[PDB]
């Protein structure tokens, strides 16, 4: 009688065959998984049929009495009544380094290295390669914290500047990943999928744990990167039909309209705040609406009309200032085939809203981080020119400088302010150009023949200009984008494909230090103490 | 110039893992 | 189309930073240029649409 004595009695059990006996134990398993689960099952036999009593141990008292009690008085196939009676030390270290200067991701040759290189002095620091773990990236998080693997083998956890092994996580078929700003949570994708026991094609683990924090089924993928926010306290986790909130970590869905929508097509979480945008596919007499609310609040407080538009991509500042919307919508009551832009202002107060117009179509946008101009590049492949727009806090903006045949098409935003670097690099050739401030000139051009990417250094350091190799022929180099007219790289290895800014940590500044450089006078000891250091 | 010179749970998990064997075998 | 927005006015629909206009010739300053939304209780608004439609939604 010792042990678990747990034997319990569940009348009214219809007597079927064996062949149906594990459809119908399905069903009534089924009908005990409201209060309970099963782990030993028995059914008695009468000459091949049952007998008409089977059983459920729990091994405890507590749920079985509650579930006898939650399955009882009810009639069950029409009239059957049941009854049932029972470190830190070690690794954040590109802040308060002595350098300062930004390092890089390096990958060549598919895992013949998988290292950083270096913001160098051709010195043999750093010497670097790290083993036989990853095969597809280097791929960080966004305050640094990994060097990871996109592959079937997992996704990787590694930490330091030094490349320390920290944390393993469980992926099988692993396609894809979405990383935190916060250094709080991690996701991987698996493009074949788990068992419908647990339902799983988005598997998402916590930084912190090395375990699934949420996870749910996935069925289709629009594009690359379910991400998460500036400050990671509300997040946005969909299938494929909706938009609705996951919480951090515990997956909450509010019962809110204004934080879970029905059906639209684009949505993002806001370089300042903790805001969501999105825009809707009209109704017949209603109108396209592209809403600016609050999460908390529960409330759409600005709703954007604008009557016959087609499409809409969101494009905000980085700093969260202005949101700009590039449609490919042509007015249908006009003939006249032209682009309209509805900027808000969101910080500013009531949230005015400003229209400026084209006569042609965009392919690219740009908003400033940090910075009181604008760089917009509207047309075609041959056509491809930008402008500069310069736009104050109060009034409205306007166009300084048109360039007629020009092909420059990607824009490496620096982090530094009053610096655009220009590229006409997609897939015919590179021709590079440089984009300076007060006053607006072209004064340079960078020869770059293998290079298809351009992105800039988290510090203002270096806007890089690098080769890929399974979208274009072997020409290799690697020649990033210096603002001197000075060499910034020489480096070939062979079947590199990228590199980037492996980021750092909130600064948390202040302005009294950029007052203090706000004013050769104080700046003379760092070139003296490098004539030393440069010296035969 | 200027930039160079700005330049320079186990515990928890046990019970959680007890949590669920009680709950398991209560179930 | 331009008649569309005259008939728009006239029919309570425009309004002008919480203000609901019905005058058609109301020159809007450029302080008030920036705001011009659909009102709170229109139907291509807010909602709570009108006669037609409710009617219209009524079928047995």
């Amino acid at each position: 009688a010792d042990g678990i004595d747990s034997v319990i009695v569940v009348d009214n059990v219809p007597q079927v065959g064996p062949d149906r006996l594990e459809k119908l134990k399905n069903v009534i398993h089924k009908i005990f998984s409201k209060f309970g689960k099963i782990t030993n099952d028995f059914y008695p036999e009468e000459d091949g049929k049952t007998k008409g009593y089977i059983f459920l141990e729990y091994a405890s008292p507590a749920h079985a009495v509650d579930a006898v009690k939650n399955a009882d008085g009810y009639k069950l196939d029409k009239q059957h009544t049941f009854r049932v009676n029972l470190d830190l030390g070690n690794l954040r270290y590109w802040l308060e380094e002595a350098e300062c200067r930004d390092q890089y991701s390096v990958i060549f040759e598919s895992g013949d290295r998988t290292s950083i290189f270096w913001n160098d002095v051709k010195d043999p620091v750093s010497i670097e390669e790290r083993a036989r773990w990853t095969e597809t990236y280097v791929r960080w998080s966004p305050k640094g914290t990994y060097l990871a693997t996109f592959h079937q083998r997992g996704i990787a956890l590694w930490g330091g500047e030094k490349f320390k092994q920290i944390q393993r996580f469980s992926h099988q078929g692993v396609q894809l990943i979405d990383f935190s700003p916060c250094e709080r949570y991690l996701v991987t994708f698996s493009p074949l999928m788990d068992t419908q026991d647990d339902p799983q094609a988005i598997i998402i683990w916590d930084i912190l744990t090395g375990h699934k924090k949420r996870g749910f089924h996935c069925e289709s993928s629009a594009h690359w990167p379910f991400k998460w926010s500036h400050d990671g306290k509300f997040f946005a986790r969909m299938t494929l039909d909706t938009l609705s909130i996951y919480e951090t970590p515990s997956m909450g869905l509010l019962d809110k309209k204004s934080l879970k929508i029905s059906g639209i097509k684009d949505f993002s979480w806001s370089p300042g705040g903790n805001i969501i945008a999105f825009w809707v596919p009209e109704d017949k007499d209603i109108p396209a609406r592209v809403t600016l609310m609050q999460l908390p609040t529960r409330q759409e407080i600005r709703v954007r009309n604008l009557f016959n538009v087609v499409d809409c991509k969101l494009h905000w500042q980085k700093n969260g200032d202005y949101l700009c919307v590039k449609v490919d919508r042509t007015p249908k009551g006009t003939q006249g085939v032209v682009t309209n832009f509805e900027i808000f202002r969101m910080r500013e107060k009531q949230v005015p809203v400003d229209v400026v117009e084209m006569k042609e179509t965009i392919i690219a946008f740009a908003w400033e981080p940090n910075g009181s101009k604008f760089a917009v590049l509207h047309g075609e492949a041959p056509r491809i020119s930008v402008s500069f727009y310069h736009v104050k806090n109060n009034g409205k903006i306007e166009l300084i400088k048109m360039f007629d045949k020009q092909q420059a098409n990607t824009i490496f935003w620096s982090p530094q302010g009053q610096f655009v670097v220009l590229a006409g690099l997609r897939s015919m050739n590179g021709a590079l150009a440089f984009v300076d401030t007060s006053d607006c000139t072209v004064m340079n051009i960078a020869e770059h023949y293998m290079a298809s990417d351009v992105e800039w250094d988290p510090t203002g350091r270096y806007v890089v200009t690098s080769v890929s190799w399974w979208s274009h022929k072997v020409d290799n180099a690697y020649w990033l984008w210096t603002f001197q007219g000075r060499l910034l790289q020489k480096n070939n290895k062979d079947r590199f494909c990228q590199l980037l800014w492996r980021p750092r940590p909130p600064t948390l500044l202040s302005q009294e230090q950029i007052k203090q450089i706000k004013k050769k006078i104080f700046e003379q000891k760092d070139r003296l103490s490098q004539s030393k250091a440069s010296k035969e | 110039e200027k930039e160079k010179k700005e330049l320079q749970i186990p515990l928890i998990k046990s019970a959680y893992e007890e949590q669920r064997i009680k709950d398991m075998d209560l179930w | 189309s331009i008649h569309h927005a005259r008939v728009l006015i006239r029919q309570r629909h425009i309004r002008v930073r919480k203000q609901v206009v019905n005058i058609p010739s109301f020159i809007v300053r450029l302080d008030s240029q920036k705001h011009i939304d659909f009102s709170l209780r229109s139907p291509y608004g807010g909602g709570r649409p009108g006669r037609v439609k409710r009617k219209n939604a009524k079928k047995g």
